[PDB]
DNA sequence: TGTAAATTTCCTACGTTTCATCTGAAAATCTAG
DNA sequence: AGATTTTCAGATGAAACGTAGGAAATTTACACT
């Protein structure tokens, strides 16, 4: 049925990025100076999920790292799997040959030794912080303005910043911004076209025979397309589609495993998420069940009631108000804010997944 | 009735029932070490009580006969380390296997991390080397516990590893280097019914003695344990209990169980709590007479003066409480009261009652 | 001089609850020829 | 009708809360030279 299915986990990297051919251009030119051992621009890249970026950088750096051979160095780290100021100084401080105790540091003697491996650093260094969102979400802004006063406050490293939205850019109020849009970058969603292209050029090296129909893979595509252009999507889309159709022991591919798998991939990001999610939040979303339509009234109404069933003291109608429209964020409930005249102002509330996996995973912490 | 099998199977039994698998796929990954000097790292996860710890021992023991034996795995060294069991913490890890593969003089403390591994290379310098790590979810859950592993098992001295983790989840909490540099991970299937009444009708042949275990008996243990639980330890444990007792004639019949399950589950939390740190303990009392934990640390600072001892620091304190919560014996509330003055940390001891009994006789059976 | 781990010392930001202010079109009332 | 006045049912804002918990600082116990 396959042959390799790892061509198709999002960690593979291909030999062409087909249709990011502007944004690869408009990058090994703005980081051209590394060749003479100077100092590029800063790069800020920001578009959605699955628009190329992680793609296209460590690309592009590993190309650069080949054509000039020279002396060049660069650390790709991620804010999201870092999660930890500690942790991403660490490395950074591991990455220019530095040495740091596990525990003893703290951030700010931190910050001090770091501005030491740089000015005793003799090789330019670019320094990649992918979804910087994460990692400035659920700590500080600081680490901006603390690593450009770095470079800055001895004379060089280069930076390069990649998010997810345009709010983003609204919180770097410092020179944070002015230091860092130097060179900016976008990478539009793809189209359904191009994730057919995109989708091909990976199939041929993972797949086995006329195990996969072409009308397979233009759906698989539009599907994606319809998502907002993501191209991780159209990827697990088409590998689950194979497991799936490895599971009934078959060696092709239908449509009908195709949708098969769109659902799957629902009941586990959303199995994982309602998982991890507060008791109290599990019990708004658990009265919205048994409701299935409805106003935010008629949720604390049947909130009240679950606390009542089970013995646990319940919580302001204040704080459900939000909690629901938090599920709405997670993409397990839907909530608008309607204007009823005289049937007031409401959340319309209502299921975006579907009722049995909202259920059978609920029960499987309670 | 002829105990030597139920505390030591490693002894008596030659071969483990249901993981031969597992045993020979190692034997042969190690033969390939050193008749190819080829490395190796597995991660053996499994619930509790499913032969993740004997499988181990089993191979560790046998090859210490192996080489003894073949003679060209004459320079081979082996460190068998229970994470759990020495610290938990990597400086008190890497001490014990520098310990084994070196030679044994080490010191514990005030050695900078590395310079054992530099010590580890050293002992071991051309020469092949295998370690264990039984529990290394431990490890792992400290800081720099997978970037100790990733150096371990990525560096040059050629050590093969073996990890037996006893949470399952372990790789959610290891780092990717570790995890992508990482071998297989071996997992060990809990035993169903038949699986566990072969397992029992061994034991009951060595240890026991016959006629004292009908076949339906072994077959109801088995029923027991086997449904949701896995647990050989459980099942083994439990039918010397019904032993035990039934030393009566004796017949061993479906009361002798019974009890023997209560006689388990309610006998557990006792030493539970003997074997409880000493300030544990004091805690421990603490929160039986106030659940409001600020309110218990003040009861605490009590018994510790008292008993002529330093009192620790309440935050020190609430740990230990939040601490006592992950194992079991209390829980935790935190009740949030907005423009109310909210957030305090509160702890229910579980049963309250028992754990006072065994609290009291602990203390007690200390003083003759 | 040093390091790793355990505990103590510092300090606030966390998840709410309470209090207070807004919202916006339906419907029920009024308006005047 | 058209033009108002309510009237509903919850949204949205903001303050007050006081310690639980995270991060720095100190202590403990050593080691090496
Ligand atoms: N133009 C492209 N060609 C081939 N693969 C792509 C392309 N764009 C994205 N991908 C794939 O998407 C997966 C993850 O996408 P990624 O570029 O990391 O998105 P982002 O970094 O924007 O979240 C990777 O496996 C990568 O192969
Ligand atoms: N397959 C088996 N054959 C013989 N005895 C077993 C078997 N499985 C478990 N036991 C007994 O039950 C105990 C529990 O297994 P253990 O080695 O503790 O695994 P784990 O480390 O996962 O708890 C063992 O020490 C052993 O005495
Ligand atoms: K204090
Ligand atoms: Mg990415
Ligand atoms: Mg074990």
């Amino acid at each position: 049925i396959f042959i390799n299915r790892e061509y198709l986990l999002p960690d593979y990297i291909p030999d062409e990025l087909p249709h990011r051919e502007d944004q690869i251009r408009k990058i090994a030119s703005i980081l051209a100076p590394l060749y003479r051992e100077e100092k590029p621009n800063n790069i800020f890249i920001y578009g959605l999920t699955g628009t190329g970026k992680t793609a296209v950088v460590k690309f592009v750096l590993s190309k650069l790292h080949k054509k000039f051979l020279g002396k060049f160095k660069h650390v790709y780290i991620n804010t999201r799997q870092i999660d930890t100021p500690y942790r991403v100084l660490a490395d950074l401080l591991e990455s220019l040959d530095v040495k740091v105790p596990f525990t003893g540091l703290s951030i700010a003697e931190l910050y001090r030794r770091l501005v030491k491996a740089v000015r005793d650093y003799g090789s330019q260094v670019v320094i990649v912080l992918d979804e910087i969102d994460a990692f400035v979400k659920k700590y500080n802004d600081d680490i901006l303005y603390k690593l450009s006063r770095i470079n800055s406050e001895v004379n060089k490293i280069s930076f390069i910043g990649i998010t997810n939205d345009v709010k983003f850019v609204d919180l770097l109020d410092p020179r944070v911004k002015s230091s860092l849009s130097e060179e900016e970058i976008i990478f539009p969603p793809y189209n359904a076209e191009e994730l057919e292209d995109i989708l091909t050029k990976r199939a041929q090296m993972a797949f086995k025979p006329g195990v996969l129909p072409d009308n397979v893979i233009k759906l698989c595509a539009a599907l994606a397309a319809r998502e907002h252009g993501d191209a991780r999507r159209a990827l697990d889309l088409l590998r689950v589609s194979g497991e799936i159709a490895e599971r009934m022991k078959d060696t092709k591919v239908k449509e009908e495993y195709v949708y098969m798998a769109k659902e799957e991939i629902e009941r586990d990001r959303v199995r994982d998420i309602i998982l991890t999610l507060p008791f109290h939040s599990k019990l708004v979303l658990m009265a919205v069940v048994s409701i299935s339509v409805s106003t935010t009234g008629a949720v604390y109404e049947t909130y009240l009631n679950i606390c009542k069933k089970l013995g646990v003291e319940a919580v302001t109608q204040r704080r459900v108000s939000d909690i629901i429209n938090e599920l709405d964020m997670v993409g397990i409930l839907t909530a608008k804010v309607v204007n009823r005249g005289r049937y007031g102002k409401t959340k319309e509330i209502g299921l975006a997944v579907d009722k049995n996996i909202i259920v059978r995973s609920l029960i499987e912490s309670d | 009735k002829n105990p030597k099998v139920f505390i030591d199977p490693l002894s008596v039994f030659k071969e483990i029932p249901f993981r031969e698998d597992i045993l020979r796929d190692a034997a042969i990954a190690i033969r390939y070490f050193v008749k190819n000097e080829v490395k190796f790292s597995n991660l053996f996860l499994g619930l509790t009580g499913t032969g993740k710890t004997f499988v181990s021992k089993y191979i560790f023991n046998e090859i210490e006969e192996v080489k003894k034996e073949d003679e060209e795995y004459k320079d081979v060294k082996q460190a068998y380390v229970n994470c759990r069991e020495v610290g938990g913490t990597p400086q008190a890890v890497l001490s014990s296997l520098a310990g084994k593969l070196t030679g044994f003089s080490v010191p514990k403390h005030g050695i900078n991390l590395g310079e054992y591994i530099d010590k580890i290379k050293n002992g071991t310098r051309n020469i092949r080397a295998i370690i264990y790590l039984d529990e290394v979810d431990t490890l792992v859950k400290r800081r720099g516990g997978d970037i100790v592993l990733y150096q371990l098992l990525r560096s040059d001295a050629n050590i093969s590893v073996i990890m037996i983790s006893n949470d399952i989840n372990v790789r959610d909490y290891m780092e990717p280097r570790v995890l992508s540099s990482l071998g297989p991970s071996v997992i060990f299937k809990p035993y169903d019914a038949e699986q566990l009444k072969f397992i029992l009708s061994k034991y009951a042949e060595y240890g026991l003695i016959k006629g004292t275990y009908d076949d339906e008996i072994l077959s109801y243990i088995a029923a027991i344990s086997a449904k949701e639980h896995g647990d050989a330890r459980k099942a083994v444990n439990l039918l010397f209990r019904a032993a035990q007792l039934a030393s009566g004639g004796g017949i061993i019949r479906k009361e002798h169980v019974d009890k023997a399950i209560v006689d388990y589950e309610q006998e557990r939390l006792i030493e539970a709590v003997k074997a409880l740190p000493f300030h544990y303990k004091l805690a421990l009392r603490s929160l039986i007479e106030s659940e409001d934990v600020m309110s218990a640390h003040k009861m605490y600072t009590d018994l510790c003066n008292k008993f002529k001892q330093k009192p620790l620091s309440y935050r020190r304190f609430s740990d230990i409480i939040s601490e006592l919560d992950m194992f079991g014996i209390v829980k935790i509330r935190i009740i949030n009261r907005g423009r109310a003055g909210g957030v305090k940390k509160y702890a229910l001891v579980e049963d309250k009652e028992k754990v006072l009994r065994a609290l009291n006789e602990t203390f007690e059976d200390s003083i003759s």
